[PDB]
């Protein structure tokens, strides 16, 4: 379920 | 009116024109012994040591 | 011309306080950085502290660093707190500016007198007094403890001269230049720790105590003295 | 390193007097005078109040203007127009009682220091000029005149006669007409002066 | 009896024109053509003085070798420590318009003038320790352009109203003044015995003077613009005259003439200032293309360009052992190269 | 398959951004911190090239980071440093757009106010207050960055109401003031130059505005509208999985404005234009 994984972005 | 400075004019150039001159030949002799004289006191056309430097 | 001028001194009991004031005019006071020498009723001179154009940049010596203060309308203050026994002496005013080519301590004040009822480059002037009759050479020497021909080559020897009842005036600044005022007849000397002066053609105004200081590092440490008696 | 620390104290001191002297005389705005002899620059000079050259400052509606007469160096202009290379504006008066005016200003409009300067024209005398309209026709200065004799058109010819020596389109002339009476010159120079500094601001940011 | 004068200038003219063209036995060139080349230059940027705000036209190092003054037009003259590119001394002027200026070989005082006609003499060394001027010199018409300090006393000012003058700061009088120039005058040099002097001036002519007598003894032409510099031969018995022209010349004293011209088809743009080497070998020249080019004085070669300003240079000076090269440009940065 | 087509579009668009983006804040930097002095009018352009510079020098990390899943082997304080260090960056640059929208609006509308009491030293000031307000801002990151999990730089959450309370202060400080500030600025602007005086500037500065704030509008609503987006209902639904696939193109074309501003900012005036040829 974690497929943006807290992008560095945000 | 302008005479005067016609004649100041003619009087200065008669004194000009009464000064000894040597040949080319002896004045450019004499300024290339004296550049080659003091060739070595001159620390521009040779790269200094950065001990003697003190701008290194 | 050139005046500083002072008060503050008086009789204070051990344990209190007083403020010394210094009153200077005839020059520009607000670029001449400022310093505080006292000397003994009897010994020889000792720095006290030093303050900066601008109020940048105090120093304290080691034996009075805490106790004092000092702080500058054309006025120097020295705040004073805590007065001992052993802080009795006459308080001179001195000024100097420190630039290329300047001449450091090259004017005192008069004075004012005040009674109370490791790392230091040490200076010694072994000859305590020097008999010369007038129109005689003589010679005063003076040693240290550290070099004080520093890397750029200038080194840091001052002389002093002290005519009896009279406020030090400078004589020989960086142990090879002349001050301003002084005739020619002066020189000096020197080689790392070993210093000398010599006086050629002496006469009755060359009559004192000579005082040999360093500029080299914080405090300034004076010398002994050698009294140049008739 | 003893008493250098106090050179370094002393050196820095002093930058710090240079660039707050510096941030202080930024903010007045330079002006040049220039004309023919005796063309006006005195009257206007005088009328704001207060050998080599003449220096007039002012300070109008928040302004700190700085009038540089440099009529009195009666030398080579060349050597020495260079040093001006940084005013706001050139102020420059022309007298219409008078041809000689154009060389100077065609002179110092092209040249390549005043490439970015504008130019204030001043034109005085107006009674005097309509005066001589009166007594003379206009063409007795300029040859070249096909039209009526008046007030009006002979100003007209005169104003496009000194603008069409511009040839950068980045540069602008204002104009106005002095009748030697009126306290309307501080206002016209401070209008000027506030556009320029707006367009030059706005070239410098680069959104011009 | 106007035209019989100008007819006797004219024989007097040809006359001296054929004397000097009779002595020329051969050129500079054909003589130092067997001597081996001075090579390659390279200069490289060793201080840098980050201390004015506006433009700069005036540097002038002082006689020990360490000590520089530049004047800008911040309207302050702010003494230099070269060693340490530290500040020592920043002189306010009362006129900002300032184009030259000078150091005095005692040290002791520093000049500097402009297009206020007044020459001003500043002490450096007073007891209440601050610098206040001591003489304002004034009795110039045109734009002062250069000063030099023959002696503690003397100053000798060329000005742009076709006069040079010879001051005593003491007294602040027009001891001694020449006439002769036709245009206005943009340069001087001092000899190096402080008896002889030679002005640059805008009519694209060179001349001689004398300080005691007061009378020029010769005039040196050549030029085809107006002259913007000039400097002493170190030997003092020659000067090179920078022009408007993008050339250089050297004129012989001795032989009235001149003899190399330094001129090179890339160049366009104007010299602002010139200045030799200790030994008088190098020819330093302050070009208004950016950059700063150095001559060989005996080949008329090019060995190096001291590139990295970002403006005109608007002077240049070695010091007196020969040590660095200081160059001021319009950029209110001066560099010390070596 | 592991590279999702809307990955690979965002690590090809990253790289290519980040290879320009460096190219053209190198340049300009370098140009504008050498050959030319700090005016009024260049400090601007200095710190907006600078936080570009950083921003695009810190996208590697992120091309590194979305390759395989992102398990983040570099260590503990660079997890809570690396975030931090890159919102900064791009708010940095978006207040430093903001502030010189509102300084060109102050130099069009009070000139005198400007010629009298505006230089170096208060542009410097205000710009170090923007840059103080971006740290403030991006204090939340660094204090709640770190490697939690680590079996992963999961935000620490110690919905969470810290989340929506950094997610609502984000998306108001960094869209909703910003962009209507900067569009007041410039459409007053234009609305002064309207008269007579700017005839020969009307279109410039016209063609100017319409362009930075499209640029700025099309890089930005992306970043905030998923911002909120993913926020909302319960992800187990197909919008929840749609938002999550389009934030990595989302946070590409948030990016993409760091190389997308110098062209636009630095690269305007002819001086700055014959500078940067002169340099090349």
């Amino acid at each position: 379920y974690s497929f943006k994984d807290m992008p560095l972005x945000r | 009116a302008s005479i005067a400075q016609a004649r100041k004019l003619v009087e200065q150039l008669k004194m000009e024109a009464n000064i000894d001159r040597i040949k080319v030949s002896k004045a450019a002799a004499d300024l290339m012994a004296y550049c080659e004289a003091h060739a070595k006191e001159d620390p521009l056309l040779t790269p200094v040591p950065a001990s003697e430097n003190p701008f290194r | 011309d050139v005046q500083l001028v002072e008060s503050g001194g008086g009789l204070v009991q051990p344990g209190g306080s007083r403020k010394l004031s210094c009153s200077a005019s005839g020059f520009a006071f607000s670029s001449f950085g400022m310093h505080w020498v006292r000397q003994a009723p009897e010994k020889g001179l000792e720095w006290v502290a030093y303050i900066s154009s601008g109020s940048g940049t105090i120093y304290y010596a080691d034996t009075v660093k805490g106790r004092f203060t000092i702080s500058r309308k054309n006025t120097l203050f020295l705040q004073m707190t805590s007065l001992r026994s052993e802080d009795t002496a006459m308080y001179y005013c001195v000024r100097s500016i420190y630039y290329y080519g300047s001449s450091p301590f090259d004017f005192w004040g008069q004075g004012t007198t005040l009674t109370v009822s490791g790392s230091d480059i040490v200076m010694t002037q072994a000859t305590s007094s020097v008999p010369v009759t007038p129109g005689e050479s003589v010679s005063i020497s003076c040693r240290s403890s550290k070099s004080l021909l520093h890397s750029n080559g200038n080194t840091y020897l001052y002389w002093f001269l002290q005519r009896p009842g009279q406020s030090p005036q400078l004589l020989i600044y960086r142990m090879s230049n002349l001050a301003s005022g002084v005739p020619d007849r002066f020189s000096g000397s020197g080689s790392g720790t070993a210093f000398t002066l010599t006086i050629s053609r002496l006469e009755a105004e060359d009559v004192g105590v000579y005082y040999c200081m360093q500029h080299l590092e914080y405090p300034l440490t004076f010398g002994a003295g050698t009294k140049l008696e008739l | 390193s003893a008493e250098e620390r106090a050179a370094l104290e002393r050196s820095k001191a002093i930058e710090k007097n240079l660039k707050e002297d510096g941030i202080s005389a930024a903010k007045d705005v330079k002006l040049l005078l220039l004309g023919a002899d005796n063309s006006g620059k005195s009257t206007i000079v005088k009328q704001m109040k207060i050998t080599g050259i003449v220096e007039t400052h002012f300070t109008f509606k928040n302004l700190h203007f700085r009038l540089f007469d440099v009529g009195g160096q009666r030398s080579e202009r060349k050597k020495w127009i260079h040093c001006f290379e940084d005013v706001t504006a050139i102020i420059f008066c022309v007298d219409l009682s008078d041809h000689e005016s154009l060389m100077l200003f065609d002179s110092i409009c092209n040249n390549k220091f005043f490439i970015d300067t504008s130019i204030i024209l001043f034109l005085n005398k107006k009674d005097l000029f309509g005066e001589k309209i009166k007594k003379s026709p206009l063409t007795i200065c300029f040859p070249e005149y096909t039209g009526p004799n008046t007030y009006e058109d002979a100003a007209a010819y005169i104003q496009a006669q000194f603008e069409s020596k511009n040839r950068s389109p980045n540069k602008e002339i204002y104009c106005h007409m002095t009748c030697a009476t009126d306290t309307n010159n501080a206002q016209v120079i401070f209008d000027a002066v506030t556009d320029i500094i707006i367009a030059n601001n706005l070239r410098g940011c680069g959104l011009y | 009896e106007l035209d019989q004068l100008r007819q006797e200038a004219e024989q007097l003219k040809n006359q001296i024109r054929d004397a000097r063209k009779a002595c020329a036995d051969a050129t500079l060139s054909q003589i130092t053509n067997n001597i081996d080349p001075v090579g390659r230059i390279q200069m490289r940027t060793r201080r840098t003085l980050r201390g004015h705000l506006a433009k700069i036209y005036a540097m002038h190092w002082g006689t020990d070798s360490r000590l520089l003054v530049s004047a800008s037009q911040d309207g302050k003259l702010i003494i230099w420590d070269s060693y340490t590119t530290n500040k020592v001394h920043a002189i306010p002027l009362r006129s900002s318009w300032v184009m030259t200026c000078a150091y005095a070989p005692s040290g002791n005082y520093v000049a500097c003038g402009g297009l206020d006609n007044i020459c001003s003499i500043y002490n450096l060394k007073t007891r209440e320790g601050n610098v206040r001027v001591s003489r304002e010199l004034a009795g110039h018409t045109g734009y002062l352009s250069c000063c030099r300090f023959l002696d503690d006393n003397q100053i000798v000012t060329s000005s742009g109203d076709t006069t040079c003058a010879l001051w005593d700061i003491e007294t602040g009088q027009q001891t001694t003044t020449f006439t002769g120039h036709t245009g206005d005058v943009m340069s001087l040099s001092l000899a190096p015995d402080t008896r002889l002097f030679v002005s640059g001036a805008c009519d694209a002519s060179a001349k001689l003077w004398d300080v005691r007598e007061g009378m020029c003894r010769q005039t040196f032409t050549g030029h085809e613009s107006d002259i913007n510099a000039i400097c002493f031969f170190p030997n003092g018995n020659a000067f090179a005259t920078g022009s408007d022209d993008a050339t250089c010349r050297l004129f012989d004293l001795r032989a009235d003439q001149e003899l190399m011209t330094y001129s090179h088809d890339n160049i366009i743009c104007g010299i602002t200032s010139v200045s030799f080497s200790k030994s008088g070998r190098l020819l330093l020249a302050g070009y208004d293309d950016f950059n700063c080019n150095v001559w060989d004085a005996l080949k008329a070669d090019r060995a190096g360009v001291l590139a990295g300003h970002d403006n005109r240079v608007s002077c240049l000076g070695v010091t007196d052992d020969g040590m660095a090269v200081a160059t001021g440009s319009w950029d209110s940065f001066l560099k010390i190269w070596n | 398959p592991l590279f999702q087509p809307q990955d690979i579009a965002s690590m090809v668009i990253l790289g290519l951004t980040c290879l320009l983006g460096l190219l053209g804040n190198g340049l300009v930097l370098w140009v504008a911190g050498v050959k030319m002095k700090t005016t009024v009018n260049t400090v601007w352009f200095l710190h907006l090239t600078l936080a570009d510079f950083l921003c695009c020098l810190s996208l590697p990390f992120s091309l590194a980071h979305l390759i395989l899943q992102g398990h983040w082997p570099y260590g503990l304080f660079l997890c809570k440093l690396i975030p931090s260090i890159i919102i900064l960056n791009m708010f940095a640059s978006v207040f430093l757009l903001t502030a010189i929208s509102l300084d060109r609006c102050l130099i069009v509308h009070k000139p005198i106010w400007c010629q009298n009491h505006r230089n170096v030293r208060t542009a410097f000031a205000i710009c170090g207050c923007v840059w103080v307000v971006a740290f403030v801002m991006c204090v939340p990151v660094f204090v709640y960055r770190d490697l939690f999990i680590m079996d992963i730089c999961r935000y620490n959450f110690d919905v969470p109401t810290p989340l929506m309370a950094i997610t609502i202060t984000r998306l108001v400080v960094g869209f909703l003031v910003p962009f209507f500030i900067m569009v007041i600025c410039y459409s007053l602007i234009v609305f002064r130059m309207r008269k007579t005086n700017f005839t020969k500037s009307r279109n410039k500065t016209f063609r100017v505005a319409v362009a930075v704030v499209t640029v700025f509008f099309i890089c930005w609503t992306p970043y905030h509208l998923v911002g909120v987006l993913l926020l909302i209902t319960d992800p187990e639904s197909s919008l929840g999985e749609a938002v999550m696939s389009w934030d990595h193109m989302s946070i590409a074309l948030a990016s993409a404005n760091s190389c997308f501003n110098p062209f636009l900012y630095a690269l305007l005036g002819k001086d700055f234009r014959k500078k940067a040829r002169q340099s090349i």
